[PDB]
């Protein structure tokens, strides 16, 4: 799943898993 | 000799069945990204509007199959490549999700390759 947070925070896509 | 009239029927349950292939929990570690629409506003993607002009993904892929709404193999092909050409042209060539996408869009064209 994706970290929303740190998605949000760079605008670029973070993954969590 | 005589005439057929089941192509077109036969490509898309090949299609269908290319699509639980890809939806099946053997791959979910590298599908997941592309399981549902990218969340754009939630993700505070701002820029992925401008990059990216037709979205797409597989529960909307899924979606469009079982409503009848894919002419023959090539058009359900077409939005598969679309999902996977949409991550290519958003994410650095580098990113985690793009090597993801290289791996099931392998799944994808193995069996795509192949006649039905
Ligand atoms: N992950």
């Amino acid at each position: 799943w994706y970290d929303v947070f740190l998605t949000r925070k760079y605008g670029k896509k973070k993954v969590a898993c | 000799g005589p005439l057929g009239s089941s192509k077109v029927s036969e490509q898309l349950k090949c299609c269908s069945g290319i699509l639980k292939e890809m939806f099946a929990k053997k791959h979910a570690a590298y599908a997941w990204p592309f399981y549902k629409p990218v969340d754009v506003e939630a993700l505070g993607l701002h820029d992925y509007c401008d990059i990216i002009k037709h979205p797409m993904d597989m529960s909307t892929i899924k979606s469009k199959l079982e409503a009848r709404e894919y002419r023959d193999a090539q058009e359900f092909g077409a939005d598969v490549r679309l999902m996977f050409s949409n991550c290519y042209k958003y994410n650095p060539p580098d990113h985690e999700v793009v090597a993801m996408a290289r791996k099931l869009q392998d799944v994808f064209e193995m069996r795509f390759a192949k006649m039905p």
